[PDB]
């Protein structure tokens, strides 16, 4: 029932690997709910969800 | 084997065939002399019944070699004979001293009375005797009550009774009763929810919360989720258990909600190509995709279909599904 | 178990007040309407064998797949149990209306019968079709508009009371739901 | 609760990393200023009843309508003045908790999150608490680097009310 | 969700059973009171922040042990989450005022609300005494004769009480 | 998942030795049915709609409960829920028949099927007749050699009907 | 509790089948050479505790470090429970042979033995290494192929039932696989 | 995730009072022993795999059924996943060593870890041996006097042995 139009990929950075074991400084900070956060650290996830899906505005 | 309407019987395949086949009553007002294969069968019945199918060897049966002989003339069974077996070192090694006070209480109800106490007001009446009047009146708090002098007349053997509507316990005491009874191949110690070092029902027996009654021996019955309360008053954490309530706008957005109970995943299984990704097999922070297994989900009716795919293409077995 | 008379006490306990004249005005009118409720529950329990007759022989004509060989009311123990499982749940709401509080219904049966029933294998939509067949069976009896048996009451209007036994039986059905 | 120690743990846990020499100077620099910050926490603790009631009167001198206007959100009564002194005592207590842990952890969790829901509901102005905190900033009577640590966590509270 | 018209669809829906003529003249009585329903929901939600903050203020007056330190509603995180749940019941009661039945109030808001509170540890007897302030601040708000010509809603104000006492017995 | 070649290697690693030569010519009987498995797939994958129309033609006739007002499959999405559930019990059996075991059958369909019908209230009585109305409908459909030569296929008719009854006992 | 006489009556009551004599011929084949089951049961229950005598002794000769520090059959208490652990499951094998179904090893033993042996850390590989040793130890008394002993038999093919114990030995490693 | 400083702060706020004078010098004691605690975790991160491979080769020489064909930790996909769990608990005790408490340790590692070891079928008594095989190697380098000035660091390595003991209890 009308599948999607079969587009094509390109060259990007996310579809190769980095060879970055122990990544240093520009890690983008995995906020997660398996690390069992406290109630002040659930609040640092909800701000990161609002900053990602909305903007900072 | 599994079946509810398979041969018209709902609970013979739940694990209670021999607990509903036998009745274990004794027929003579004193044990007759001469024949020692008709009343030693009663004793080794009670040595698995009262101790909860624990291994009593003969190296400790001959340590307790007085207390059955005084039953053969002088004590009654169920009122005095397993009462004397409840005052032993072998009873005090398994159900009193490796575990806390409530865990000694809540394993004694399965041993003595054949039920699970509900709430804490049944834990109130039993633990008002230990802190005032020792251990011997603590064990004999059970044996001289209305809960013991009515269900068994004094020459049967105390069975399990925590599933019937004549045993007016609760409806939650059904749901604890198959946490306590896992077929006829377990014990107090060979029980995964609590070993001898632990306590079976800390939160759930107190707060009367009912649980997922899993049929034992099923595919993926190796699951029990752990405990961490949530909230900032009790300074708890978030992320360990899915909620038992399912309220809100995602309550009735996708229809009626459900609670699934996943047994556990591994690292081979996530890809849709039947193998392991050969490489470093991890991220940099060296955790799994499901970094602890035996997890659970809350999901509505209109997304039961892709979630049942996404568990089963990934190596997760399902314990049960309960609606909320 | 809670009473409605007990309900104003714990209302007045965390508030740490005494009992005033303000919340007392609900309970003194509850006294003089007590006989009207006492004229209700005696006919609920005395036509109870008809209400468990039409509990289970009525739900089985609108899904006869349980008397089929393989169904969930096929054998004569499950035939016996379905006659028995319904005559306890109207015995409990006869207790619940004299206290007025639904918590005696909750802690005794309605905390956890749903978790048993999918391990006992019975369907819940069959149950609430058998719950609601006692619902309108109940509310005929309190008002005296029942057809084949008409009983002795006084004259008035207990439609505040007749909503209350309808306020119980949906939560009977929502507990299984 | 963010501390310097529970922040360098978190960037070590992001990379799967054992605690290297990078994360052993973030926790060492807390120890070279835990000396000056714990004297400031001990000094603000002792002079609490001077600083709380003095700041409650300095609000009432700048905003005299708050002691005059009727209605429950104002300091015109006995119990209205008692709840204002409770509030500056709540504010000054979280300053001293930050000097113990070395960062703005305990006033993020117990004070700042959910504060604007209260100040709009109960009709309390955020400029009533700037004047209470600007008293405490230049009347604690500390000096040197002991004053530098107390003046850091006081105007963190001014910037979350502004 | 279900309103009153969606009741007798699914109450006949499960037999096929059509709509009989003796029921719908009671339902065309309900549209005579359709204009006395929508003023009354407009009476509640115009004052929707003056019934909340006037009854949380009269809750902490009689119970000072919730705002004392170590109390349940002590911090500013847990004060905002006390005024959040005091307004949540004010939404889902007035949703049940406009619809004609309870079945969105006790399916989206009261299905496990006291067992939410037993797990968190909030006093479930004390949320009922804040709701019964909001019952008395709204029933006595919806008997004013300003803004409307005086009409007897005495039938329609018992339905507004009857969901406020349904949240009073849900949370204990 | 693991297959019929994998289990005799799963008992070659969990036991821990090299290969016995009696383990090698037991796989000759797997290719004595190896071509004969392949045309058996053509009797079920070319008749995918053909079995699941001809079975649910029969199933509401002697059992008219499903089409009752108040029956199970009443709305058209529930009647489409039957057709998406009748075929997968035959589809994963068709995955099990090309496999030679029931590992992927238990992995992706069966484990989680007794309790899922019990939570929804769809009966365990009549989801086994949907096995049984397609059980005899593929015993006839696969026992004919229209296109392939003639010999012994008396093993594999007791293997695809050795998988429907496995699905029958794993649901009741 | 199921047996092969009553395996069909939980099969035929899905059909409500009054059993005419077509399906009963397998039961008339069950009563035909059930003496070969009976002549094998007396070849099992008289030679029963020498099966378990080389079970764990056959396990520990190739898996040696379970009597080491940090084992599982280290002490006398740790070892003698294992010899009753194997003798219980071979007692429950031969209940199913004279009955004719796979009833008794599932509805008592493997209604919860997978969570048993992981509550204690019983190693599942070594608790099937002994039972695979006890697989071929239990076929030799039926076969009369043994190096050491001969049982007084009559000479036919019991290979339908010589692998039926191995068709009970497969589903004891169903859950503890 | 709490610290040693944040644990005594959070007990003060739930009582609602300032920190006592006996509590500041209890923490002023804790900051002057900071360079001892910085010298401990510098010893067990400069040998953060020479602890682990020498604890693995100690355990594998002692218990031989781990490396046996058919074993729990036999194959090389269950060997790095054995060395993953031996390396993260040396990581997460060293986070709990620098914090001063172990509420980082149980919630980010040990909350239900013996329940996931139940699901995998892992012998958990031997991993508790491997923590004790790592525990004494960790204190043998904490007591090593090379390169540091000599003093008394007695109760700090009994704190470090208590963190390994809390890890080794709740994995069986
Ligand atoms: C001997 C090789 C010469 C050389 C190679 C070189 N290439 C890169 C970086 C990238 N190459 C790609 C291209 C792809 N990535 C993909 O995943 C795919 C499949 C779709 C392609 C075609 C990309 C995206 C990068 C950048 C990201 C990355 O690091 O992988 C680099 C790295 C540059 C750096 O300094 O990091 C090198 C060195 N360069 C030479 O000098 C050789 C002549
Ligand atoms: C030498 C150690 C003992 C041992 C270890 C062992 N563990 C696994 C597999 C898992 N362990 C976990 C638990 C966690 N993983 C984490 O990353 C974290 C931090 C968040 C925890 C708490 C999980 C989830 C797995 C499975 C996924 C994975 O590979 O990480 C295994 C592999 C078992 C398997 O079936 O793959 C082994 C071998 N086992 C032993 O024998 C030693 C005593
Ligand atoms: C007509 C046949 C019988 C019947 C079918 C029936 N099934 C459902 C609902 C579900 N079935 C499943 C099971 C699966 N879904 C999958 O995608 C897979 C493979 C991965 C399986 C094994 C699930 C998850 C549901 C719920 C979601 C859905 O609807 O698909 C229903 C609907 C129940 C309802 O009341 O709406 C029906 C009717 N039921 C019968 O009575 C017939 C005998
Ligand atoms: C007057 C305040 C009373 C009180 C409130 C209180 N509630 C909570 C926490 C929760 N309440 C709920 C219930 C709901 N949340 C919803 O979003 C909805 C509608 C969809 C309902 C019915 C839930 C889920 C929580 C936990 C999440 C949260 O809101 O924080 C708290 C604790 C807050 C915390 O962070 O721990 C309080 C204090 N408790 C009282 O003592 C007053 C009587
Ligand atoms: C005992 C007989 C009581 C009594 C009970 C009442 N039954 C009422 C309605 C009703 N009764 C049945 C049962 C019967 N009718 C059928 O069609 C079938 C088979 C499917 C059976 C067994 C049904 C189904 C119903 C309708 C309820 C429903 O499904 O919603 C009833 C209300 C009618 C009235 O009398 O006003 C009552 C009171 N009647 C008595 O008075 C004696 C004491
Ligand atoms: C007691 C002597 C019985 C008896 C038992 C049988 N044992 C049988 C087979 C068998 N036994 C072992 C263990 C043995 N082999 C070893 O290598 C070691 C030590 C390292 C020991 C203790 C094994 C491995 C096997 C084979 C099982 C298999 O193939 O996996 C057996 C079968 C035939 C046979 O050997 O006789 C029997 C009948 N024999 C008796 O008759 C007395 C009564
Ligand atoms: C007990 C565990 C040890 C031990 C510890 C001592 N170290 C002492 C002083 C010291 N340690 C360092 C290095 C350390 N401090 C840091 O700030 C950092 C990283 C940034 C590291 C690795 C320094 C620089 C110093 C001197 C100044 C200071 O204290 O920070 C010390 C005091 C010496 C004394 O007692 O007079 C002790 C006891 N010493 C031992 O012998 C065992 C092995
Ligand atoms: C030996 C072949 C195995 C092994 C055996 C162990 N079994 C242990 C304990 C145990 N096993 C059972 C199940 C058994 N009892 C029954 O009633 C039934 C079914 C009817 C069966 C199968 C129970 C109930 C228990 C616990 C009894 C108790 O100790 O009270 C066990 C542990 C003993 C201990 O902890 O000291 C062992 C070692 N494990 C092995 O590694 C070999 C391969
Ligand atoms: C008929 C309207 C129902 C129905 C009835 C059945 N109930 C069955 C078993 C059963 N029910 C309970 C709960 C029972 N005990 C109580 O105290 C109360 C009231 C508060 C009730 C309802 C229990 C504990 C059991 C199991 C009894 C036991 O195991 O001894 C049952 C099956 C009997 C059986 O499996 O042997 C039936 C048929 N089920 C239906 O399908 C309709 C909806
Ligand atoms: C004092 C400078 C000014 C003032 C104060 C005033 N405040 C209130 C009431 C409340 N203040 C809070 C604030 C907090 N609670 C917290 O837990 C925290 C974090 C630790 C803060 C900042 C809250 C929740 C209330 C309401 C509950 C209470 O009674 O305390 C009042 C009373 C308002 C009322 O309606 O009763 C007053 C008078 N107002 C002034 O006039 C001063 C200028
Ligand atoms: C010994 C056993 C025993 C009882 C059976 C009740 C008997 C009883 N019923 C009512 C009295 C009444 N009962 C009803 C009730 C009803 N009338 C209706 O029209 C409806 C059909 C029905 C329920 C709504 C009404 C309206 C009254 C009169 C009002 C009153 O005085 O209570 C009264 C008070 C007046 C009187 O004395 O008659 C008493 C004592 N009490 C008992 O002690
Ligand atoms: C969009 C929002 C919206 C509303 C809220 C209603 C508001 C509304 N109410 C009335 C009209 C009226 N409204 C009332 C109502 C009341 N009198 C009381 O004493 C009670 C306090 C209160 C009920 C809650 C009465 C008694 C009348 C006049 C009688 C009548 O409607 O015929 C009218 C005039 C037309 C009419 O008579 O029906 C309108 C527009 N309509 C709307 O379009
Ligand atoms: C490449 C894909 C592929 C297929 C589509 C099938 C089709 C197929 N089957 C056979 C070959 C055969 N096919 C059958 C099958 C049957 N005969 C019966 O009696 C049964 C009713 C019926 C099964 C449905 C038999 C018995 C043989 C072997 C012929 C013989 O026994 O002599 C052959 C000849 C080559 C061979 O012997 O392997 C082919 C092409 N096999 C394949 O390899
Ligand atoms: C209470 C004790 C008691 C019993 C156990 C049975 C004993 C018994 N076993 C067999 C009989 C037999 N037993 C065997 C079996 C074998 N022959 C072999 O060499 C194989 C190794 C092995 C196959 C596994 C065979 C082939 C027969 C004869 C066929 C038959 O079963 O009738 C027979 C039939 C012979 C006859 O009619 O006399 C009897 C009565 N009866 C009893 O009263």
């Amino acid at each position: 029932s009308i599948p999607i139009l079969k587009y094509s990929l390109s060259t990007q950075n996310q579809r190769v690997e980095s060879f970055e074991v122990n990544p240093g400084d520009e890690q983008y900070r995995i906020y997660s709910t398996d690390s069992l956060p406290s109630s002040s650290e659930v609040d640092q996830i909800i701000w990161a969800a609002y900053r990602q899906i909305f903007s900072e505005h | 084997r599994l079946g509810t309407v398979s041969g018209n019987s709902s609970l013979d395949k739940l694990g209670l065939d021999k607990f509903l086949s036998e009745s274990n009553r004794a027929y003579t007002p004193r044990a007759q002399p001469g024949f020692s294969s008709e009343y030693e069968q009663i004793i080794s019945a009670t040595y698995k019944q009262l101790f909860g199918n624990a291994y009593i060897m003969d190296s400790e049966r001959a340590e307790m070699a007085k207390q059955e002989s005084m039953f053969r003339d002088g004590q009654l069974t169920l009122k005095d004979f397993c009462r004397a077996l409840a005052k032993t070192e072998q009873y005090k090694k398994r159900f009193f001293d490796s575990r806390p006070l409530y865990g000694a209480i809540e394993l004694n109800f399965k041993n003595i009375l054949g039920r699970t106490p509900d709430g804490l007001e049944h834990y109130r009446a039993k633990s008002a005797v230990y802190d005032t009047k020792g251990y011997e009146a603590f064990v004999d708090a059970f044996f001289d009550d209305g809960e013991y002098d009515e269900v068994y007349d004094d020459y049967t053997v105390p069975f399990y009774r925590g599933y019937k509507t004549e045993a007016n316990l609760s409806m939650a005491a059904f749901t604890h009763f198959f946490r306590m009874v896992r077929g006829s191949s377990t014990s107090d110690k060979a029980n995964p929810n609590s070993m001898q070092k632990d306590i079976p029902l800390n939160y759930y027996g107190i707060t009367k919360t009912p649980l997922a009654v899993i049929a034992p021996g099923a595919a993926g019955t190796a699951y029990t989720e752990s405990f961490a309360g949530t909230g900032s008053w009790q300074s708890g954490r978030a992320g360990l258990n899915a909620a038992r309530v399912a309220l809100g706008v995602p309550a009735t957005a996708n229809g009626k909600s459900f609670r699934v109970e996943v047994t556990g995943y591994t690292q081979p299984g996530f890809g849709i190509t039947a193998g392991t990704a050969v490489g470093k097999l991890y991220k940099a922070n060296k955790l799994s995709r499901y970094p602890r297994s035996n997890k659970s989900y809350v999901v509505g009716f209109d997304e039961l279909t892709p979630l049942y795919q996404r568990i089963t293409k990934n190596g997760g077995t399902i314990a049960s599904i309960t609606p909320l | 178990m809670l009473d409605a008379f007990s309900r104003v006490v714990v209302n007045s306990d965390a508030k740490a007040a005494y009992v005033g004249g303000s919340d007392l005005q609900a309970l003194k009118s509850f006294i003089a309407d007590g006989n009207k409720r006492l004229d209700a529950v005696n006919s609920i329990v005395s036509n109870a064998s008809c209400m468990v007759s039409d509990a289970v022989s009525g739900m089985i004509c609108e899904n006869p797949g349980l008397i089929s060989p393989g169904g969930n009311c096929y054998t004569n123990r499950r035939m016996a149990a379905c006659l028995r499982d319904g005559e306890i749940i109207l015995r409990y709401v006869s207790y619940a209306l004299l206290a007025g509080d639904a918590s005696v219904l909750e802690d005794r049966c309605l905390n956890g019968l749903k978790e048993t029933y999918i391990a006992l294998g019975v369907p819940t939509n069959s149950s609430i079709r058998a719950v609601s067949i006692m619902k309108a069976q109940a509310v005929a009896f309190i008002t005296n508009t029942a057809t084949e048996r008409k009983m002795s009451f006084a004259a008035g209007d207990c439609t505040s009371l007749a909503s209350e036994v309808a306020s119980y039986f949906d939560r009977v059905g929502a507990a299984i739901s | 609760m963010k501390t310097p120690i529970t922040e360098a743990i978190a960037t070590a846990d992001n990379q799967g990393r054992f605690l290297s020499n990078t994360e052993l100077q973030a926790v060492n620099g807390r120890y070279q200023r835990a000396t000056a910050s714990l004297t400031a926490a001990k000094a603000l603790t002792g002079s609490a009843q001077r600083l709380i009631t003095g700041a409650a009167q300095a609000v009432y001198n700048k905003f005299p309508y708050t002691t005059q206007m009727p209605g429950p959100a104002y300091a015109s009564s006995a119990i209205g003045k008692a709840k204002c002194a409770r509030d500056i005592g709540y504010y000054l207590r979280m300053v001293t908790y930050c000097l113990v842990v070395g960062g703005t952890g305990p006033m993020d969790e117990y004070l700042v999150a959910g504060l604007e829901e209260i100040n709009r509901s109960f009709d309390l102005s955020p400029s009533w608490y700037i004047e209470a905190l600007q008293y405490i900033k230049n009347s604690h009577g500390l000096s040197g680097q002991v004053a530098n640590e107390a003046n850091a966590y006081i105007d963190y509270a001014i910037n979350t009310l502004s | 969700m279900l309103d009153a018209f969606a009741k007798v669809v699914a109450q006949a829906d499960a037999r096929g059973e059509f709509l009989s003529n003796t029921q719908i003249d009671a339902l065309s009585k309900m549209v005579k009171e359709g204009n006395q329903r929508l003023d009354i929901v407009n009476k509640v939600t115009s004052n929707a922040s003056a019934i909340v903050t006037n009854s949380a203020r009269a809750l902490f007056a009689e119970q000072p042990q919730l705002i004392q330190p170590g109390g349940n509603a002590y911090t500013s995180r847990r004060m905002a989450a006390c005024l959040r749940d005091m307004e949540i019941v004010l939404r889902y009661v007035s949703y049940a005022m406009i619809a004609g039945d309870s079945s969105v109030l006790d399916d989206r808001c009261l299905n496990g609300l006291r067992e939410t509170y037993q797990a968190l540890g909030t006093p479930g007897s004390s949320v009922a005494v804040a709701i019964q302030k909001m019952k008395d601040a709204s029933v006595a708000l919806a008997n004013d004769t300003t803004g409307t010509p005086i009409g007897d809603c005495s039938s329609l104000v018992a339905e507004l009480a009857g969901y406020f006492d349904r949240a009073a017995v849900s949370v204990v």
